């Protein structure tokens, strides 16, 4: 899971 | 024993596609401390956006927000590749402490959220009435989000096997492929999942040579  | 100290509802972050990813769950008893491992969306990403929600809505923007801050100082690599723990810790005393850590780079950002913030009892209430009257919806945005972000790990990945593949790669395939990828590249510009999906059809077809190579 990614964060931007 | 006759009482507990819960949390009304789910407590986490926003991650790639506006999603709410969930840390700390609805009627968790206090105190409590979940952590979890993430990573950033892009090529050498050098900070990430600690966006914190309470709420039981898939859509980020559907839930309370509560604060947000940034940890930088992320050293440059590609994205999914770096490690950035986020930590919620509510005490005894009902305040939640957020923190990211670059387990790299060491470096921490807190950010602290008083027990008196966020959803009042009410708006509480609102929002499961919302989260069970929007499930379809919220199901239907959530494989949407997640067909997004398939179809840009196959971009993404696919153009870095084009460029491994150099000369390797027949210039017919390699012709079929760049129009398959600028085609999938626009539909994931868009909101219709089908399109998405139909361009990642277009470019398993045209890739079976490319993927051979990659081996």
């Amino acid at each position: 899971l990614r964060i931007a | 024993v006759l009482l507990l100290d819960v949390t009304p509802l789910s407590l986490g972050i926003e991650t790639m596609g506006g999603v709410m990813t969930t840390l700390i769950a609805k009627n968790t008893t206090i105190p409590t401390k979940h952590s979890q491992v993430f990573s950033t969306a892009e090529d050498n990403q050098s900070a990430v956006t600690i966006h914190v929600l309470q709420g039981e809505r898939k859509r980020a923007a559907d839930n309370k927000s509560l604060g947000q801050f940034n940890l930088d100082g992320i050293n440059p690599a590609p994205r999914g590749m770096p490690q950035i723990e986020v930590t919620f810790d509510i005490d005894a005393d009902g305040i939640l402490h957020v923190s990211a850590k670059d387990k790299n780079s060491g470096k921490e950002q807190k950010i602290t959220i008083k027990a008196s913030s966020g959803l009042n009892e009410d708006e509480i209430q609102k929002m499961v009435r919302d989260a069970e009257a929007n499930a379809e919806a919220d199901r239907k945005f959530e494989e949407l989000v997640q067909t997004r972000n398939q179809g840009d790990h196959l971009l993404h990945s696919t153009r870095k096997q084009v460029e491994e593949a150099g000369d390797k790669l027949p210039a017919d395939d390699k012709t079929a492929i760049e129009s398959a990828l600028t085609a999938l590249e626009t539909a994931l510009k868009g909101e219709d999942k089908a399109a998405i999906e139909a361009k990642m059809q277009e470019l398993a077809q045209v890739s079976q040579k490319l993927m051979e190579i990659a081996q």
